[PDB]
């Protein structure tokens, strides 16, 4: 978890 | 035809970027348009001088004079206002809690502008394209610019980074010729405002990692900027590294630092054998490098 679609965006 | 991508994690110089490609490539600022900014550059002015009042109300620090606090008490009423601010730019008080913004979120030309509040205050005042650049506004969803240089056509996305925003990146993902992925130098003691517990350039390293490596982009350049250097330059000398990479043993020199850095990026690259990063050093504020960088950069896409 933290990610977005490939992209971190944070927990 | 040429699809540009402009991203990077929150306040690292995309949109600046944005504005050179249009100084360079185009021409750039007029009056009429420097003169909409005019509005930005001191609601940016003001902001920040009061966020370091703000802020020593709770650092607790003291202006040097005392007389300096009704310049504040008055500050806010408000909101001769430069008179102000002037005056408050200048304590010898809240000039120390200046130096320790990184307490505290505190704009990056904060210091350039209040530095310079003669000449911005004085009525019949204009912008300069320094000035222009020199501003503050945060790109949330998606700005598309277009330019021709070298005789292409670039399609240029600017996108916004703090977190919040990163959830509508993904409708840019298709058919990208080249991203510019920005960094700030200067971030390796910040803590991110989304997240006070974030150091800033982890995040960046964080996301860095995850673009740098995404299975859109693998036939996409991928450019990195490092940014701010000036900034950087001049922290490092104050500030140590050992903040962000708590195992550096270098010294703490522009040099040595810049590298260090350099590298922990680019390390990131799971595919250090198919795909190249083309990293530069830059100053998206200084019209100069940018241009010479982005040259660069093209002549290198041309691939
Ligand atoms: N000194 C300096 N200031 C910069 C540089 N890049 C950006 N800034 C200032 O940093 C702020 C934010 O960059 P910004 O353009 O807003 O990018 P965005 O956050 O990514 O949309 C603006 O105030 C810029 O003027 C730089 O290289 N050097
Ligand atoms: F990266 Al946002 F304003 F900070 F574009
Ligand atoms: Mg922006």
């Amino acid at each position: 978890r933290g990610y977005y679609h490939g992209i971190w965006v944070g927990e | 035809e040429v699809k540009l991508l402009l991203l990077g994690a929150g306040e690292s110089g995309k949109s600046t970027i944005v504005k050179q490609m249009k100084i360079i490539h185009e021409a750039g600022y007029s009056e009429e348009e420097c003169k909409q900014y005019k509005a930005v550059v001191y609601s940016n002015t003001i902001q920040s001088i009061i966020a370091i009042i703000r802020a020593m109300g709770r650092l607790k620090i003291d202006f040097g004079d005392s007389a300096r606090a009704d310049d504040a008490r008055q500050l806010f009423v408000l909101a001769e206002l430069a008179g102000v601010i002037k005056r408050l730019w200048k304590d010898s008080g809240v000039q120390a809690c200046f130096n320790r913004s990184r307490e505290y979120q505190l704009n990056d030309s904060a210091a350039y502008y209040l530095n310079d509040l003669d000449r911005i205050a004085q009525p019949n005042y204009i912008p300069t394209q320094q000035d222009v650049l020199r501003t503050r506004v945060k790109t949330t969803g998606i700005v598309e610019t277009h330019f021709t240089f070298k005789d292409l056509h670039f399609k240029m996305f600017d996108v916004g980074g703090q977190r919040s925003e990163r959830k509508k990146w993904i409708h840019c993902f298709e058919g990208v010729t080249a991203i510019i992925f920005c960094v700030a130098l200067s971030d390796y003691d910040l803590v991110l405002a989304e997240d006070e517990e974030m150091n800033r350039m982890h995040e960046s390293m964080k996301l860095f990692d995850s673009i740098c490596n995404n299975k859109w982009f693998t036939d996409t350049s991928i450019i990195l900027f490092l940014n701010k250097k000036d900034l950087f330059e001049e922290k490092i000398k104050k500030s140590p590294l050992t903040i962000c990479y708590p195992e550096y043993a270098g010294s703490n020199t522009y040099e040595e630092a810049a590298a260090y850095i350099q590298c922990q990026f680019e390390d990131l690259n799971k595919r250090k054998d198919t795909k190249e990063i083309y990293t530069h050093f830059t100053c998206a504020t200084d019209t100069k490098n940018v241009q010479f960088v982005f040259d660069a950069v093209t002549d290198v896409i041309i691939k």
